[PDB]
RNA sequence: GAGCCAGCCGCCUAAGGUGGGAUAGAUGAUUGGGGUGAAGUCGUAACAAGGUAGCCGUAUCGGAAGGUGCGGCUGGAUCA
RNA sequence: AGUUGGUGAGGUAACGGCUCACCAAGGCCACGAUGCAUAGCCGACCUGAGAGGGUGAUCGGCCACACUGGGACUGAGACACGGCCCAGACUCCUACGGGAGGCAGCAGUAGGGAAUCUUCGGCAAUGGACGAAAGUCUGACCGAGCAACGCCGCGUGAGUGAAGAAGGUUUUCGGAUCGUAAAACUCUGUUGUUAGAGAAGAACAAGGACGUUAGUAACUGAACGUCCCCUGACGGUAUCUAACCAGAAAGCCACGGCUAACUACGUGCCAGCAGCCGCGGUAAUACGUAGGUGGCAAGCGUUGUCCGGAUUUAUUGGGCGUAAAGCGAGCGCAGGCGGUUUCUUAAGUCUGAUGUGAAAGCCCCCGGCUCAACCGGGGAGGGUCAUUGGAAACUGGGAGACUUGAGUGCAGAAGAGGAGAGUGGAAUUCCAUGUGUAGCGGUGAAAUGCGUAGAUAUAUGGAGGAACACCAGUGGCGAAGGCGGCUCUCUGGUCUGUAACUGACGCUGAGGCUCGAAAGCGUGGGGAGCAAACAGGAUUAGAUACCCUGGUAGUCCACGCCGUAAACGAUGAGUGCUAAGUGUUGGAGGGUUUCCGCCCUUCAGUGCUGCAGCAAACGCAUUAAGCACUCCGCCUGGGGAGU
């Protein structure tokens, strides 16, 4: 039984990236769209576009590559996996690779990156890393 | 294991042993009681002194003396240095330290520190073996 | 006279006696297995197809190592 | 079994089974009751990158005990640390009738132990008790004394000084090193000794005078302000000054690798050494002395103990093909985890204010002893705490809506899936009869054996039990163990199509229950072959074994029992994603079509090759041992022993 869909989304991206092809289809829902957006602004995902018929689905995502054929997004990792949720207070906000990476947190005012948290003194639940 | 298991399972450890039990007496007075006495030494009476043979591949005649510690437990210790004065019925101290080329003994006495006499010739490392500096 | 006290009686209970049990430790003729020991007497199961392929469960036998029978495996050489 | 609750009474500073009489049968337990065992608890200290782990001695807070066990009186306050009464063990005095006693207060004594001090001075300060005040008491306390036990500071001198004095040690006998090290000269006194000078710790009650402000008829006084006056255990102590002397003041461990620092002489698997590797049987950098060198230095080594390095209990931070480790497999209560969307609430979550987290500690700033320990002031840190205000993404709780997961309907397909009831042929063997004559059978070689009471062979018929030749295939079905002659009655599961229908009804699953090869047990049957035990024959030094001739239980049937295998793919289960090629069992669609013989698309199993990735290699790779989440089981050096 699919019991953790955000992890599935990240794993799909990691798979489709490691073999180096370009598009990707995933059943759509509330937060998946949001983390897709966040991953798009930062210069990680080339483009997304939302398409829906009668149910979930479907967030198509076109990956991004370097001109010299090298991968920009280099890995992915979930943190607050079910069974053990992980929270962080404002004076604990993680910070991956001394800035060269980002992490994504679910503040009580929405889903934002980490710098946007420390510029606001909020905590919340952390979803995932990426670098 | 899954985190939920360690929740419902203790996840213990493997508590270590000691290398010199006779130095933590299993008490005996007035009513033969339990241990908190992890001393650095004790004493006893030499019940007999002789020599014994080591195991292969070494070869010698190691000089030993069986003792009886005050806390009513038997022990077969070792004596260092060249020569000695130990004979039957003599009080002496016991310093903890194992000796590997011989099996059965894990304590050896301290030289000069008690009834036993210090070694009588050494001139270089007399701290051990209990030899007073020669003042001519 | 009221009121009070010494003395006497009554319930409660520490130590004590008796009884059947519970439980921990030393100790004992004799006995069961284990480890170690320098050179012992007996045989040679396994390692090559170790000279009857090994192994596992099981029943029986025998100075001992082991043999035998049923069922199972390949982590079996050789081989059409 | 006063246990739990109730009615009533009694009682206590005070509510209450605290105690009594009556009534009813409750209470707590897997979220660990009851029992057994160890420990006084905290501020803190030690270690660690950190999470943590281990200790609760000096200093502060609390609790509890006073020779062992009971009881209460006086009192605001005790069931009372130098108080009383009773019982008990111990010590002491009697004139025998009877009495006395409790250093776990400060010193000291015996005993135990590896191991821990003076039977000191003084109320000068601070604090207490009584007193109107002087004052008295104060082993609290302040000081003195002992112990390198800990931490901090300072000496055992400094400048110049060589072709290397003497001597050691060694040597290719040339020298080399100890070494500017010594010598010799020029200086200093922290230190030592002496003689002088020499404090801070002291603020005061009391007593004298002198006022002011409340109260009176008034002043005696009170409550504070101003001045004289009064006292040191430490102790002539800290401290300063002047004189004199290089003079009185360095040991300890180690030198083969880990590890910094090498050569002689001595002994010869003896003496001996070692934390681990290991050295020692004739030229030892490892044993012993000598001489050099290195590390620390008023200290240095050895033992004992706690944390580290240990990612070796893996939350940060490990693993299960063959190295230790997936239960033999299922069914499933409890539990852990959960599809997508609207509104809602605000337990979990983040955030704000207040209280609170003793003092001394660790840390930050500042300051005082000639610096340092130390001392002083001021700040932060620590809660999972309590109250109160916000936000609404995530998880949870409430009212909803959906259809992909799950399931049901309708239409089809395959199968050694199971139980019960009968039935077929071939073969081996025993029996009946005809023929038939001397052998059969067995081995590497032989023998034992059956035969002239006619054997083997051969032909005809009868009996009985067991297993199913060919089809048979890396084929099929089952959850696993496993299921193959044929036909019938009962009966389970899987797969493809359609998309009627309910609306997340799911997954996994400790304890429990079910199934469970072969061998084995019980009761009753049946018994052809085969065969543990056993007998005989052989080979062999021996052969209770391999080879040969016989043969009992067993192997089969019914109902019970046991519950184990290398029960294996040594590979737990659910679910989703990531190149290809090649066969094969069962399907559904589309073209060619006589396709029922090709070609194309797709679902489900089932094999071989192979790319990313992974792996210590061997290898695995859409039937992952790749990438990831959920739930379960298991492991932590080899023996001792699954004892």
């Amino acid at each position: 039984v699919m019991t953790d869909p955000i992890a599935d989304f990240l794993t799909r991206i990691r798979n489709a990236n490691m073999v180096k092809h370009e598009t990707l289809e995933v059943p759509a829902s509330k937060i998946k769209r949001d983390i897709a957006e966040i991953l798009k602004r930062e210069g990680f995902i080339r483009d997304v576009e939302y398409i829906e018929d009668d149910k979930q689905g479907v967030i198509r995502v076109f990956l991004k590559y370097g001109k010299n054929e090298e991968r920009v997004i280099t890995n992915l990792k979930r943190i607050s996996k079910p069974g053990l949720r992980a929270y962080v207070k404002a004076d604990e906000v993680p910070k991956v690779l001394n800035g060269l990476g980002i992490a994504i947190i679910s503040t009580s005012e929405g889903v934002i990156t980490d710098k946007e948290a420390r510029a606001k003194n909020i905590g919340g639940e952390v979803i995932a890393y990426v670098w | 294991p899954t985190i939920n298991q360690l929740v419902r399972k203790p996840r213990k450890s493997k508590v270590e042993k000691s290398d010199s039990p006779a130095l933590n007496k299993g008490y005996n007075s007035f009513k033969k009681t339990q241990t908190n006495v992890n001393s650095p030494q004790k004493r006893g009476v030499c019940t007999r002194v002789g020599t014994m043979t080591p195991k292969k591949p070494n070869s010698a005649l190691r000089k030993y003396a069986r003792v009886r510690l005050s806390n009513l437990i038997e022990v077969t210790a070792y004596i260092p240095g060249i020569g000695h004065n130990l004979q039957e019925h003599s009080v002496v101290l016991l310093r903890g330290g194992r000796v590997k080329d011989l099996p059965g003994v894990r304590y050896h006495i301290v030289r000069g520190a008690l009834d036993t006499a210090g070694v009588n010739d050494r001139k270089q490392s007399r701290s051990k073996y209990g030899t007073k500096r020669p003042k001519a």
